[PDB]
RNA sequence: ACGGGGAAUCAGGGUUCGAUUCCGGAGAGGGAGCCUGAGAAACGGCUACCACAUCCAAGGAAGGCAGCAGGCGCGCAAAUUACCCACUCCCGACCCGGGGAGGUAGUGACGAAAAAUAACAAUACAGGACUCUUUCGAGGCCCUGUAAUUGGAAUGAGUCCACUUUAAAUCCUUUAACGAGGAUCCAUUGGAGGGCAAGUCUGGUGCCAGCAGCCGCGGUAAUUCCAGCUCCAAUAGCGUAUAUUAAAGUUGCUGCAGUUAAAAAGCUCGUAGUUGGAUCU
């Protein structure tokens, strides 16, 4: 019926200002279990706000019965941002990469590497 | 010496089309209707241990 | 007798370097003239050219006409006559194609009835001789 | 070829550092610094892999750009800096000190020590001389240059090192009959008080060394670091006491305790 | 350079005679006593004995008192009693030589949930563990040469989402009735 | 010439013993001779023998039992270490259950169980069984 | 012929391989000479010559993929002009920038691991036998096979959602929907005289065509060509060529031979080499 939630490995990062810990979710005749639900879960388990809950990782078992994840919850949301990684922010919409290809910076890069002076910013 | 005959005899050959039968089994399948065939009865044999493919 | 010494390793070692030279095969690897003087140039297969067809005598016992190829190796230009191995197979063939030549299995040595042939031919145009011989494939055009 | 390499590979690694082989291509190339390449533990290493206070090196780097880690009493920001024997890691924030000492499977452990231990180490003379208008300078195993020693303390002995300051508090002779840890070797890790040490002149002398529970074994003097004097430790040791124990032995034990535990 | 681990081996050995009727006639009754597939399973199990045995022999030409000796052949019987091969009585190293292939055998998966009356043939557990029916402990196990350890054999159930322990229809009885 | 007089000793014995004969003379005999011959006896394959003292050089009546299927030297005598004892053993024994290696080690001249139970390698000299 | 760690094989001994991700060396088209620097005789630095080659307005200028992709060429013989700095680490003045190192996907039957192509019941049929009388027969009381017999059960290949994965992604895993009776959702590659397992069945050809590693088969009844049928060998694999290992005690140290099968020098002497009698508690 319902989907359960443990935490095996749970440690608190004074250093990294955050609690990390792996994540059990039992769910038997359910699909994977969506990490914006898990957050929530584990914001009710840990008496918390969702937005400072950052979980990654999930590996369901072979069978269908639990899925194996790592999750972290800061101590703060501007703790948060300072600490995770850049595309784990992007998966809560708290940072957007650049919309540039390597390609085009690279070749960007040469074309300047060809000009003087202040026109390089004059080509791009 | 001559290179003129080629394909002499299998030109020649009346063509004859392969009939139709069903699938044979393939995997374990086949392998337990082989075991059964061999060593369940003794049904095929004679007391004279006759071959598999004997057409007398 | 041969010697039993605690200090008869380098003369050992020395008769049994000199003695392998005896041996057909290991002169035969480790000389260097049969690794020039084969076509294939150590090899396994390669290609050449088609420069006629020739019908080779079956040896005394036997009586038959064995539909061979003379070709020209691309990688030296080298001269040799390969079976073509099944029946109907020398028609796939025509002059001044490509094929592909492997050895005939017996390392340089004739096989059979066929005297003095050690290739035969493996494909035809980049298409194998047993996919045109069984229908699988038709002639490039 | 041309000037120092700057990369390490993965299984060049030393072995002791417990890395995996599919983690990469590359092992983090410890720093120069006071210990050897490959008798120290990089602070990646300590503060990733073995106290998994961090998952990627990113997060190594940022635990060490707050300031959080001292070595020896002083701050570290290089994530590869290599620590070695008797350094005293401390990270106030979480309040713990740890000493980097070896294990009996010659692998540097865990060993959390208390705030009135963190005040000093041990250090092995590596040289003493005579210089700069008659001042004694001594080296140690850290490169610690300390001018004017005592004049007692001689080659092999072994000093303890008020970290504050640097200075020499106390001081233990290499002797027969001092406690000792082996520091490298097949018997790196274990803790014995030497008996017999036999010199070659002109060549390693070879010290013997005999367990706590009866168990002889020798090594080359370079090897040998006096721990304390006699029988008593002058620092805390891991959960082992330096006595390797045979694979029965181990096995044996941990049979026993997974039986009594679970 | 790359991460990748480029460690494997060869779980079989081919037989030096391809044509050996003896031989054939009795990899055939494996195959066909065990439900086997090929006969490349009858030599991995014959790998792995060969292994074994090897193994055993090099620890017995050692001295009794060597540590190796006791360190290496107290694991191998203990491994062998763990998997059930070897009985706990019998637990001395030239008692591994006498080992058979079907004492392996006897370990699968297979034969284990056709013994335990979860299927009515060999056959039949053959498919009905590649069609994940069969759990062991609280994994659904799919593999039929899986090698039942001795703790393992009292657990081997029939599955808490099969249709014959869970009580969901498959597709073919919902198919069916719904046409009824 | 005459070289390895274990080698001519073992060589009597053994065509002594393949004739049936119940005494073979030894000559001349030596010390490793007479270590070999005991290390023999105290196994029971040749019984008592009786050393002749001659002003040169000794002779050994050997007592044959016919207990004796071969007695052979090695030559050259190799240097054998505890490890490549077990290879000896399966080359130059008929079985496991019976059949030694006579090695020179520096604890004596001895037979191979010995040599393990000492633990010491040493130059092989021979065998019997 | 880059060396080694090492690889294949291997009863014991050995034989062969090691360009190839780790360590060490060497080189950057071939030579040579240098600047800078802690470190280079550096080549994704410079300077020449030699070879090749690009642009030119003919005055000049500019080159170095044995980096990553990608072409040409060579050949029997080897993949994308893709994505990313998320991992691993490296570099910098640097918590922030950059990295074709490296990671990720694409092509991939190099190889290695697991593993489908059906399973089960009733129906009778060729059916057996410790079932029983009395061999004769009853044969759902102990199991195979005719199956274009019947029957429902099961399931994944596939297609398609939603998660999960991950730097976007893909794949695997998970969930739901559809998805199997020629379950046509149709297994192949070589063979059937011996070696060596499996037909002197039928038709065709007639020393031809061909087969055949070897021995041999084929000249009008071919167990061997060409086919059909049937059969067996391995099986998502199998055949072929070459090289190599074992077989090879046919290189023999273990462990071979030398009267006649291949072989002791015509005969002595003789230095190096190899080997060398007893004896000392």
């Amino acid at each position: 019926d319902t989907v359960t939630i443990r935490t095996r490995k749970f440690m608190t990062n004074r250093l990294l200002q955050r609690k990390q810990m792996v994540i059990d979710v039992l769910h038997p005749g359910k699909a994977t279990v969506p990490k914006t639900e898990i957050r929530e879960k584990l914001a009710k388990m840990y008496k918390t706000t969702p937005d400072v809950i950052f979980v990654f990782g999930f590996r369901t078992h072979f069978g269908g019965g639990k899925t194996t994840g790592f999750g972290m919850i800061y101590d703060s949301l501007d703790y948060a941002k300072k600490n995770e990684p850049k595309h784990r922010l992007a998966r809560h919409g708290l940072y957007e990469k650049k919309k540039t290809s390597r390609k085009q910076r690279k070749e960007r890069k040469n074309r300047m590497k060809k000009v003087r002076g202040t026109a390089k910013a004059n080509v791009g | 010496g001559s290179l003129a005959r080629a394909g002499k005899v299998r030109g020649q050959t009346p063509k004859v089309a392969k009939q139709e039968k069903k699938k044979k089994k393939t995997g374990r399948a086949k392998r337990r209707m082989q075991y059964n065939r061999r060593f369940v009865n003794v049904v095929p044999t004679f007391g004279k241990k006759k071959g598999p493919n004997a057409n007398s | 007798g041969k010697c039993r010494g605690l200090r008869t390793a380098r003369k050992l070692r020395s008769h049994r370097r000199d003695q392998k030279w005896h041996d057909k095969q290991y002169k035969k690897a480790h000389l260097g003239t049969a690794l020039k003087a084969n076509p294939f140039g150590g090899a396994s297969h390669a290609k050449g050219i088609v420069l006629e067809k020739v019908g080779v005598e079956a040896k005394q016992p036997n009586s038959a006409i064995r539909k061979c190829v003379r070709v020209q190796l691309i990688k030296n230009g080298k001269k040799i006559t390969a079976f073509v191995p099944n029946d109907g197979c020398l028609n796939f063939i025509e002059e001044n194609d490509e094929v592909l030549v492997a050895g005939f299995g017996r390392k340089g040595h004739a096989v059979g009835d066929i005297p003095g042939v050690r290739f035969k031919v493996v494909k035809v145009a980049n298409v194998s001789l047993l996919a045109l011989y069984k229908g699988k494939k038709e002639r490039p055009r | 070829a041309r000037g120092p390499k700057k990369h390490l590979k993965r299984v060049a690694a030393p072995k002791h550092w417990m890395l995996d082989k599919l983690t990469g291509v590359f092992a983090p190339r410890p720093s120069t610094g006071p210990h050897k390449l490959r008798e120290c533990l990089p602070l990646i290493i300590f503060l990733r892999n073995r106290l998994k206070y961090a998952l990627t090196g990113d997060e190594v780097k940022k635990i060490c750009m707050q300031r959080f880690i001292k070595i020896d009493g002083k701050v570290r920001t290089d994530i590869t800096y290599p620590a070695g024997f008797m350094d005293v890691i401390s990270i106030d924030k979480t309040g713990e000190n740890f000493r980097l000492i070896y294990d009996t499977k010659g692998r540097f452990a865990v060993h959390r020590i208390t705030p009135e231990e963190a005040k000093y180490k041990l250090c092995k003379v590596r040289k003493i001389f005579v210089g700069t208008k008659g001042i004694p300078h001594l080296v140690t195993h850290d490169a610690r240059t300390i001018r004017y020693p005592d004049p007692l303390i001689k080659v092999n002995d072994t000093i303890q090192i008020d970290l504050e300051t640097g200075k020499i508090t106390d001081f233990i002779k290499f002797d027969t009959g001092n406690l000792c840890m082996v520091t490298g070797g097949a018997n790196l890790g274990r803790i014995g008080v030497i008996t017999n040490r036999e010199r070659h002149p002109g060549s390693f002398d070879v010290v013997h060394v005999k367990d706590a529970n009866g168990n002889s074994f020798a090594t080359r003097l370079s090897n040998i670091f006096v721990i304390g004097k006699g029988n008593k430790p002058w620092i805390s040791l891991p959960r082992g006491k330096g006595i390797r124990l045979t694979i029965a032995e181990e096995r044996d034990k941990r049979l026993a305790a997974k039986q009594s535990s679970g | 350079p790359v991460a990748r681990s480029w460690v494997c081996r060869k779980t079989y050995v081919t037989p030096r005679r391809p044509f050996e009727k003896s031989r054939l006639d009795q990899e055939l009754k494996l195959i066909g006593e065990y439900g086997l597939r090929n006969k490349r399973e009858v030599w991995r199990v014959k790998f792995t004995l060969a292994k074994i045995r090897k193994a055993a022999r090099e620890l017995l030409t050692l001295d009794e008192k060597d540590p190796r000796r006791l360190f290496e052949g107290n694991a191998l019987l203990r491994r062998l009693v763990r998997i059930g091969v070897l009985d706990e009585g019998k637990m001395k190293l030239d008692y591994i030589l006498g080992l058979k292939i079907e004492d392996f055998l006897e370990r699968r998966l297979q034969t284990q949930v056709f013994k335990l009356g979860l299927a009515k043939s060999i056959h039949h557990a053959r498919v009905l563990i590649r069609q994940r029916h069969i759990r062991v402990r609280k994994q659904v196990v799919n593999i039929p040469s899986f090698i039942v350890r001795l703790d393992s054999q009292k657990h081997i159930d029939f599955s808490l989402r099969s249709p014959y322990g869970g009580g969901r229809p498959g597709r073919v009885k919902r198919k069916n009735a719904k046409k009824g | 010439v005459r070289m390895n007089v274990l080698a001519d000793a073992l060589k009597s014995i053994n065509n002594a013993e393949k004739r049936g004969k119940r005494q073979v003379l030894i000559r001349p005999c030596s010390k490793v001779i007479v270590r070999f011959l005991t290390v023999m006896m105290k196994h029971g394959y040749i019984g008592e023998f009786e050393i002749i003292d001659d002003h040169r050089a000794g002779k050994i009546v050997v007592n044959l039992t016919g207990r004796l299927n071969k007695c052979g030297v090695i030559s050259p005598r190799f240097d054998v270490q505890l490890k490549d004892l077990e290879k000896w053993q399966n080359n130059l024994l008929p079985s496991r259950q019976f059949g030694f290696i006579v090695l020179t080690t520096s604890a004596g001249i001895m037979d191979h169980e010995e040599a393990r139970r000492k633990h010491t390698g040493g130059k092989i000299l021979g065998f019997f069984f």
